[PDB]
């Protein structure tokens, strides 16, 4: 399971950060296994932290400075599990995660995405 | 000219354009001796020395006007060039250019650029390339960059006759290192890497000899039209035929009828995901991934009581196995025609729409499977011949256009020829004999005693060398060939005895020292010799084509097979044959070529979409299958009469052993003769009128009738005597009243016959000693019937050669007996043939016994069937103690294996049949050491060891059958006049007339009707265009049955209606016109009446289906009724001339394939009722199930058809040879009957279908033979 | 394998008789559990009456003084999957003529689920004093000789005819 991502991203600040994950997994993705791990981190000292996943319907725990601004905006079956960062601060900036497991295949996948604002 | 040779110089240059200058003011072929490629000829001679490899002049007189030069080698090569400047710019002398010039007329230019590409190849053969191969694509690309332009600045590139880009092949190297350059500099990839395979085919470029095998592969190829036409035709016709009968039912399962919370079908087929989910709620065997099928019928697979018989779900063998739409059913009958496994089709067909749809099959399996291969394999021999015969003829045109010496002596004196080598000889044989008795459970002592003679016979044969090698110098001793041999194998011996297991087995080939006074095992090793000699180019050429597909498969498939494992194999492995290695895509290559392409092809598709997969294995398949057979067409007729024509004496040289045979006959008789003096010196009317009469009645005509109608009654008689017989009880009763009176009145013929032909010329013929041999048995068994004695023992197992009953028959029927006579007049060489085989498979018997006998033993969990895996449990001790604690745990072999050199011919009669060989390297290659548990492929590289069984024992030994039997049918056939012998006086006759309906070319032209209206309708008719429009819609019906599928619509069902039913109309219109045109003169055109029946078939047809669907319900009635429309498509045979000879040819040659299926008729039913004794009561099994089986006439007669082409025949053999139990059980209680005991006997079951397949093999041979000079016959005439 | 055959239907007096039932099943590699009744309606009296049931190695005799130790169990053994359940009797008497049904009961086992179906073979039993032989093997019999004999008188008719004219030609050789 290759996953497709840029590894460093640049969006203006209080835009529209468009943060793709995808992947090529080539068993057909049926929701009652498949699972996705939306986790974020800032520094690599610092801890990781979950705020997306995808169980049996997409979950948003609705976190701190992550509150109401992130939705998903991609659809699984199409390979597609891309997010949507609204209005972006200064703070979002950090080194974000995405965390697969499409069943049967059992390679669990993982993409990293660097998060840069412009003022 | 010797001498006319001229440096290329300004007066060349000078000279040669004001020639064509007055040519293009004025306004013969080129010599083919002299055009570039080929050497130059001996008529100019040697060439000045600083002359070579230089610009010369131009020899040829044709391009002698024109403006050209050629540069000739140290190698006598002719290269030609243009003057004109290269690219404008590169004169003639240009210093770059005669430089250019000096690389690319050198030898050493070749043995480059090859020794770069050999090494090419072995760097493709890595499927994940370490990082270090970057500095190596690199080098390569460079190398081919300027190789290739070192072409360019000498030869041209566009701007000439010769320029580069002309030839072909230069093509391959320029498109190679563009997109080479091109993925460099535009950086999935793997299409362009399928294009770096691509270069190992510069292969063919480089090496010489191979041009002109793929230019002789092209024009045998270009042969194969119409027959490819035809294959076409006739698997779209049976595609229709499989599609209108069978849409839709290997879509049958079983479904549970006791739903709970208020379900349908639909409302869980709507709702289901797994394999788990369709267990729980359709009919799953153990170990299965398919839904066992089921039917309407009868006749037909029964489903378990709980279940019911519905259309749903997924067709079996992941869809793929399937007749709902044309493609599908063109699929599964070229899986019929190639026999690739089609004994599953056969199997799943019969369970799925009932057993009385085995015509099908049948009709098939005799013409698809056979009479298009013959069709092929005439066509390309047919072309091969008449190559190799020009190519003879031209070949053969164009030439004629002190102590030391002391001792030594005395050695040689004893070298003596007629005994030395005959110890020798008689120590070969000791050996190999000795060397067959090794076996699994062998005990020390006999251990000892193998080991001992080892050393006894390695030392005979040593001093033997050592003596003869100071007898003679080792400057002579090294020239004899033989010589080398022995000397090689005695080294191998020291070598072995002072250290690997398949080193222990070089000893062997010394079989071939025999074929010194063998003269058949010289033909073999003129095969072998050949294939690597005078037609070692074209085996180079298969060894290059499967390099290419192998790697090929790898670039392309080899990743799919890693990321989508899982949707192939449960476990989430890789399967057993895969194409992510090299060696693996190798194998599968092999196995394609070998002919089992749909399973790995199933899985191929299901990883890595279906086109990609079809295209592939679809064009691996063709081509290779055509290399092959031109390599088995190229050595049977080299070895056929090209070999040698009896140019020297019969062994020139005196044979050794015939040298000896003389001082055998000198001794033998002699003293013969010694121990004779000596032994002497020391010491009335009435009868002859009973004789004319029994002579007379006994040839009327009515007594014969009568006692053929008795045979018939009596054969068919045996067939109600099988397993339900206890329930049909007045027939038991009727049929032993009816046997006691046959065995009366075949007595009364026996007596008639005595007296009437006398006691000599009865005892001397062999038809009368079959029939008393026959009446002897029926006499026994009546009398121990009638005195008590019918149930000890052997007088029970005498009452099943009750069995032989029908072989009566062939001394009543001429076709029989004309069969009969030409089969055995050919088995006095096929035994010589078959003892030479036999002693090669001998040596590949013992090669296997010492690799593996004793390792193919594996704990196996017998509820599942699955081994132990080798992390707990490695070995036998821990397979005890596991069952010692656990249960169903067995140290189980195969049945069918190395354990010693019986089972080890067995089991390689198995490989060299395909037939269930699949097993055995799946055993094999896990090998470990004897008494372990195997590990997974942890001896990946035996495989090789089959691959070189394969190869030799299945491809020259095929050969040098097919050799000795052509030629021994010449021999039958030669002798007496060219009559064909598989017919019958009467059948002659009939050949005889029915040739001369294929030979009648003039008729007269039709006199035209006077009255206007209908003379405007006749000349409408006979013009040409008239048939082409009809024939047009022919085609266009055609079409139209053929875009039916599966649960179309029903608007689409009425508006195809609708469309048959304007066909039907204008079809029937023209009929009439026709008629109306030649009226009185219709029915004189053969083709007219096939027309007339076919229209008012289909007519009938339409109405009736219409009247049976709408009143009554039949629809298997209905289906087979709307199969008279298949006639309209036959008439697509009118126009053609391609398949209209074809089919001539088949129909000229049926009757002798009558004749050979009345045999194998007779063959199938007495092994049907020997089956049905024995064989009734056996497990059930691989290949022996609830509807695949010996209990009754249908199921044998079924069984036995499917293993005439000797398929799947492993499958029911294994379950006879289990005996012992735990295997089976002896004290069965088998409800309903008195027999008990449920397993078979191992030495009968193998001799019943050992000898099943050879004989069938036999017969098909028969048949090619048949079928073959036919098709000689008709085409070139 | 399993053949499903009929019971025979005439019994000899003071003798040893075995009434068949055979019950296979549809498909043969199946897991069943079955046990069996027996009712028997004696010629006269018109109801059946429940005579023996059989489960799982034990068969259980109801308490009729017809049927008090003159029936032994023979059908299938050892097994709970019991394909033949046919009943033995060891002193035959004139009160075992009647009607009999052999009620097979047959509780499968499968991948999720089990199966109750029921089976029930009906025989009729007329005891008699000697054993009366088949008609058809009487008739077989008598064909068996007449076909012997026409045969014999043809051919031996054959024999004259011929003899009687190669001899003339011989006389007028
Ligand atoms: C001369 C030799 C020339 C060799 C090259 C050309 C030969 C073959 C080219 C075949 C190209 C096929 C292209 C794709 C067609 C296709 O993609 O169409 C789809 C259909 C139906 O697919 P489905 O919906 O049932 O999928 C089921 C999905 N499942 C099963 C996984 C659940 O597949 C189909 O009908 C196609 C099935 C196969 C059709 C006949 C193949 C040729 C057979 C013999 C040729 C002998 C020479
Ligand atoms: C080329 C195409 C056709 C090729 C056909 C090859 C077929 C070979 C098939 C079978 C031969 C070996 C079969 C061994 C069977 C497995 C059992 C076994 O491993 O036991 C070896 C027997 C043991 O004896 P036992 O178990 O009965 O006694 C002891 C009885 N207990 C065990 C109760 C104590 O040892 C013995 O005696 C062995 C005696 C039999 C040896 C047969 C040798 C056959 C030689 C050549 C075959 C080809 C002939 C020409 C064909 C022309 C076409
Ligand atoms: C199931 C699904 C398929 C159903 C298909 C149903 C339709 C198939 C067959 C319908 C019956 C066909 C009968 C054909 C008879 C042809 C015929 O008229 O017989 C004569 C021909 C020789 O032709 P001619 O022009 O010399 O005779 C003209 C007369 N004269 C000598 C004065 C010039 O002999 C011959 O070919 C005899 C050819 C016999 C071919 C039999 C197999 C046909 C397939
Ligand atoms: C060439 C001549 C070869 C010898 C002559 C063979 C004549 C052809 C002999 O075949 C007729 C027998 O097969 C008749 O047996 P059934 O098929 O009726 O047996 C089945 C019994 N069930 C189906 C009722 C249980
Ligand atoms: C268990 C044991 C089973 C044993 C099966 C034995 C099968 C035997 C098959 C015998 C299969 C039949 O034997 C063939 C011989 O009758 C051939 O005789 P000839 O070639 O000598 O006759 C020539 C006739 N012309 C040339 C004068 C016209
Ligand atoms: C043409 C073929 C000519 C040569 C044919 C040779 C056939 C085979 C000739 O070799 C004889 C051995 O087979 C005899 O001893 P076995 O190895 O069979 O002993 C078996 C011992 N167990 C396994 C039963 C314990
Ligand atoms: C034309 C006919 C050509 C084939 C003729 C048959 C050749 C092969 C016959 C092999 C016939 C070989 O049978 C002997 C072996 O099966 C002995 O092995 P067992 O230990 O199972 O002994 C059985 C004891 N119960
Ligand atoms: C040309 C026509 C050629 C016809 C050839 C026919 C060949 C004969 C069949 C070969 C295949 C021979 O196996 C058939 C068996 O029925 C022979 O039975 P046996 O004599 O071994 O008796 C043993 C019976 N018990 C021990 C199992 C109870
Ligand atoms: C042999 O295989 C059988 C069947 O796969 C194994 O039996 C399973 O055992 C586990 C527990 O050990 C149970 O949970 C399963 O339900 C059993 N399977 C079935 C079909 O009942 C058995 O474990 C294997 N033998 C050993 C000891 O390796
Ligand atoms: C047979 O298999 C066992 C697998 O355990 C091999 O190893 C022995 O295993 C037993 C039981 O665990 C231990 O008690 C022994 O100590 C093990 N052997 C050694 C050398 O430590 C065993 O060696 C194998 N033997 C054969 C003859 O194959
Ligand atoms: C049909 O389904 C309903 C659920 O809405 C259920 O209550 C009812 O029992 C079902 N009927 C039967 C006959 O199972
Ligand atoms: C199997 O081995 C165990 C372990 O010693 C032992 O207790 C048991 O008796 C053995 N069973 C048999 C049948 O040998
Ligand atoms: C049946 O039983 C009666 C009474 O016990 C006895 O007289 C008769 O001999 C028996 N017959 C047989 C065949 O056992
Ligand atoms: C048979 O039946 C009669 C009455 O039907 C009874 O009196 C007699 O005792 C019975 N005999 C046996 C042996 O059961
Ligand atoms: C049937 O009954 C007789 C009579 O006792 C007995 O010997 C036999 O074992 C029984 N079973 C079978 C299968 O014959
Ligand atoms: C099967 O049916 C019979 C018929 O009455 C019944 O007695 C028995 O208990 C049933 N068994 C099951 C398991 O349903």
């Amino acid at each position: 399971m290759e996953v497709t991502v840029p590894a460093t991203l640049n969006v203006l600040n209080g835009s529209d950060a468009r943060l793709p994950c995808t992947f090529n997994s080539c068993y057909t993705v049926n929701h009652k296994q498949f699972s996705l791990n939306w986790t974020y981190q800032e520094c690599n000292n610092c801890s990781e932290e979950m705020f997306l996943q995808f169980r049996m319907k997409i979950i948003n725990l609705k976190l701190e400075r992550f509150q109401d601004r992130v939705e998903f905006s991609g659809n699984p079956s199409k390979y597609d599990v891309s997010v949507m960062l609204r209005n972006v601060q200064p703070e979002d900036e950090g080194i974000y995660n995405c965390y697969i497991m499409n069943p049967p295949d059992r390679h669990r996948g993982h993409g990293k995405i660097h998060l840069q604002v412009l003022m | 000219g010797p001498q006319s040779f001229v440096h290329f110089t300004k007066q060349s240059l000078a000279l040669i354009e004001q020639r064509i200058a007055e040519r293009k003011s004025k306004e013969p072929k080129p010599s083919s001796d002299l055009e570039a490629g080929k050497q130059l000829p001996f008529i100019y001679g040697d060439i000045p020395p600083g002359m070579v490899s230089e610009p010369l002049e131009d020899l040829d007189p044709y391009y002698a006007d024109k403006k050209t030069f050629i540069v000739l080698n140290k190698g006598k090569t002719i290269f030609r060039f243009n003057a004109t400047p290269a690219l404008y710019m590169l004169s003639p002398f240009s210093p770059l250019r005669r430089i250019s010039i000096k690389i690319l007329v050198h030898s050493l230019f070749s043995m480059l650029i090859m020794c770069t590409i050999l090494t090419n190849c072995i760097f493709m053969t890595m499927n994940n390339p370490p990082d270090w191969t970057k500095n190596v694509e690199y080098t390569f690309t460079g190398i081919y960059t300027f190789e290739s332009l070192v072409k360019i600045l000498a030869r041209g590139f566009c701007v000439g006759e010769f320029t580069f880009l002309r030839d072909p092949w230069n093509w391959l190297d320029f498109v190679v290192i563009v997109f080479a350059y091109l993925t460099e500099f535009v950086n999935n990839v793997s299409a362009l890497r399928t294009f770096r395979v691509l270069r190992a085919l510069k292969t063919i470029s480089v090496i010489p000899g191979l041009k002109t095998i793929v230019g002789a592969l092209i024009q045998s190829v270009k042969k194969l039209s119409d027959v490819m036409i035809l294959t076409v035709f006739c698997l779209s016709v049976f595609a229709l035929i499989g599609l209108q009968l069978f849409m839709g039912n290997l879509k049958h399962k079983c479904f549970r009828n006791s739903l709970e919370n208020n379900e349908t079908l639909e409302s869980i087929m709507n709702t289901l995901e797994s394999e788990e989910d369709f267990r729980k709620y359709f009919y799953y065997l153990e170990g299965s991934k398919d839904a066992l099928l089921c039917g309407f019928s009868t006749d037909s697979g029964q489903c378990p009581e709980g279940y019911t018989c519905v259309k749903i779900g997924r067709n079996p063998d992941y869809g793929y196995t399937s007749f709902d739409t044309f493609s599908w059913a063109f699929l599964a009958l070229f899986r019929l025609m190639t026999q690739d496994y089609w004994e599953n089709l056969y199997q799943q067909t019969l369970r799925a729409a009932g057993k009385t749809y085995m015509i099908f099959f049948v009709v098939v399996i005799f013409l698809g499977s056979f009479y298009l291969i013959n069709l092929i394999l005439a066509v390309v021999a047919m072309a091969y011949e008449e190559q190799n015969q020009a190519n003879i003829e031209e070949a053969k045109q164009k030439e004629l256009e002190p102590y030391w010496i002391k001792f030594k002596k005395c050695i040689y004196f004893i070298v003596m020829d007629p005994f030395v080598d005959l110890a020798i000889t008689i120590c070969i044989v000791l050996n190999t004999l000795f060397m067959a008795m090794e076996h699994h459970p062998m005990t020390e002592e006999f251990k000892n005693v193998l080991a001992i003679g080892n050393l006894v016979f390695t030392g005979i044969f040593a001093a033997e060398m050592v003596l003869k090698l100071i007898a003679m110098d080792p400057y002579e001793y090294f020239q004899v060939g033989w010589n080398i041999f022995d000397s090689l194998i005695v080294t191998l011996s020291l070598v072995e005895l002072f250290l690997l297991s398949v080193l222990r087995s070089f000893r062997l080939l010394r079989v071939f020292k025999l074929a010194k006074s063998w003269p058949t095992l010289n033909m073999l090793i003129k095969i072998i010799g050949n294939s690597v000699g005078a037609f070692g180019n074209l085996t180079l050429v298969l060894a290059i084509i499967v390099f290419i597909f192998a790697v090929v498969g790898m670039q392309l498939f080899g990743k799919s097979y890693k990321e989508c494992v899982c949707k192939i194999n449960d476990d989430c492995t890789l399967p057993r044959w895969h194409m992510n290695d090299f060696f693996h895509s190798f194998l599968i290559v092999f196995r394609v070529l070998c002919g089992e392409w749909i399973e790995t092809m199933w899985d191929c598709m299901e990883v890595a979409g279906q086109a990609m997969c079809l295209i592939v294995y679809m064009m691996v398949m063709v081509i290779g299958n055509l290399v092959v057979l031109n390599l088995f067409l190229a050595l049977l007729l080299s070895s056929f009469s090209s070999d040698n024509l009896t140019a020297i004496e019969e062994d020139p040289d005196a044979n050794n052993l015939q040298i000896a045979v003389t001082r055998i006959k000198k001794g033998i008789n002699y003293v013969k003769q010694t121990l004779r003096e000596f032994i002497l010196k020391a010491f009335g009317k009435i009868w002859w009128n009973i004789r004319k009469t029994c002579y007379k009645i006994v040839e009327h005509s009515w007594f014969e009738s009568f006692i053929v109608l008795m045979i018939l009654l009596s054969s068919g008689a045996l067939a109600f005597e099988d397993i339900y017989i206890e329930r049909k009880k007045t027939i038991k009763i009727i049929l032993e009243y009816a046997d006691k009176i046959f065995t009366y009145i075949f007595i009364l013929e026996m007596l008639l016959k005595w007296i009437a032909y006398g006691y000599k010329t009865y005892f001397t013929n062999a038809w009368c000693w079959l029939d008393f041999l026959i009446v002897d048995v029926s006499l026994v068994t009546l009398v121990a019937n009638t005195l008590g004695y019918s149930d000890l023992g052997p007088i029970k197992s005498l009452r099943t050669l009750r069995a032989l009953r029908p072989l009566r028959a062939l001394s009543r029927f001429e076709g029989m007996r004309v069969v009969v006579n030409a089969l055995i007049g050919a088995i006095p060489s096929i035994m010589n043939v078959l003892l030479v085989c036999l002693i090669f498979w001998l040596i590949f018997s013992i090669m296997g016994v010492n690799l593996f006998a004793g390792k193919f033993y594996e704990c196996i969990n017998t509820t599942d069937g699955s081994r132990f895996p080798a992390s707990q449990v490695p070995n036998r001790s821990e397979c005890f103690a596991l069952m010692n604690v656990s249960q169903n745990v067995r140290w189980k072999n195969l049945k069918v294996n190395f354990d010693n050199v019986g089972l080890g011919y067995l089991s390689l009669l198995q490989v060299a049949t395909f037939k269930g060989w699949t097993i055995i390297m799946y055993a094999a290659v896990d090998s470990v050491n004897v008494d372990k548990q195997p590990k997974y492929e942890y001896s990946l590289y035996m495989y090789i060891y089959f691959v070189v069984f394969i190869i030799f024992g299945s491809f020259f030994t095929l050969n040098l059958f097919i050799c000795v039997i052509i030629d021994n049918f010449n021999q039958q056939k030669k002798k007496l006049g060219g009559q064909d012998i598989f017919m019958t006086e009467e059948q002659k006759k009939y050949y005889n007339a029915m040739k001369k309906l294929g030979s009648k070319k003039p008729q007269k032209p039709i006199p035209r009707p006077g009255n206007k209206i209908q003379g405007c309708i006749f000349d409408l008719v006979t013009n040409q265009a008239f048939d082409i429009s009809i024939m047009v819609l022919i085609c266009l019906n055609m079409v139209t049955m053929m875009v039916e599928k599966e649960g179309q619509s029903q608007h689409m069902t009425e508006v195809l209606y609708w469309i048959n039913v304007v066909f039907i109309i204008l079809f029937t219109g023209e009929c009439v016109l026709k008629l109306i045109s030649l009226r009185h003169y219709y029915f004189t055109v053969g083709w007219n009446i096939f027309d007339f029946v076919v229209v008012i078939i289909s007519i009938v047809g339409m109405f009736l289906a219409d009247l049976i669907e709408t009143y009554f319900v039949s629809p298997t009635l209905f289906r087979v009724i709307r199969l008279a429309r298949i006639g309209r498509i036959l008439r697509l045979v009118k126009g053609a001339k391609g398949i209209r000879t074809l089919l001539f040819a088949l129909m000229m040659s049926l009757p002798a394939l009558f004749n050979i299926g009345l045999l194998l008729f007779l063959v199938m039913f007495i092994y049907a009722i020997f089956g049905m004794s024995n064989f009734a009561y056996v497990k059930k099994e691989d290949g022996i199930n609830d509807m695949f089986n010996f209990e009754t006439f249908g199921n044998s007669m079924i069984c036995l058809f499917q293993i005439t082409t000797s398929a799947g025949w492993d499958g029911l053999l294994a379950p006879i040879l289990n005996s012992k139990p735990p295997d089976c059980d002896p004290k069965k209680v088998h409800p309903g009957s008195s027999v008990e005991g449920d397993c078979g006997n191992p030495s009968v079951g193998i001799f019943y279908f050992v000898s099943y397949i050879i004989i069938s093999f036999l017969v098909v041979v028969n048949m090619y033979i048949a079928v073959i000079l036919e098709n000689f016959s008709v085409a070139t005439e | 394998g399993c053949v499903e055959v009929d019971s025979e239907t005439e019994a000899v007096y003071g003798m040893t008789f075995k009434i068949l039932c055979i019950s296979c099943k549809r498909r043969s590699e199946t897991n069943a559990e079955t046990f069996t009744e027996w009712t028997f309606r004696q010629k006269g009296t018109e109801e059946f009456v429940k005579i023996l049931r059989y489960e799982n190695e034990v068969l259980q005799l109801e308490e009729d003084e017809r049927f008090e130790g003159r029936v032994v169990w023979n059908g299938s053994r050892g097994t709970k999957d019991l394909q033949d359940l046919s009943i033995f009797i060891t002193n035959v008497t004139y009160n075992h003529s009647g009607d009999y049904e052999c009620h097979v009961y047959r509780l499968l086992f499968f991948e999720n689920y089990e199966h109750n179906t029921s089976v029930v073979k009906k025989i009729h039993i007329e005891v008699v004093d000697k054993a009366n032989r088949d008609m058809a093997s009487i008739v077989s019999e008598i064909m068996m000789y007449v076909l012997i004999v026409v045969l014999t008188i043809w051919l031996v008719a054959e024999m004259i005819y011929c003899y009687k004219k190669i001899a003339a030609a011989t006389e007028t050789a």
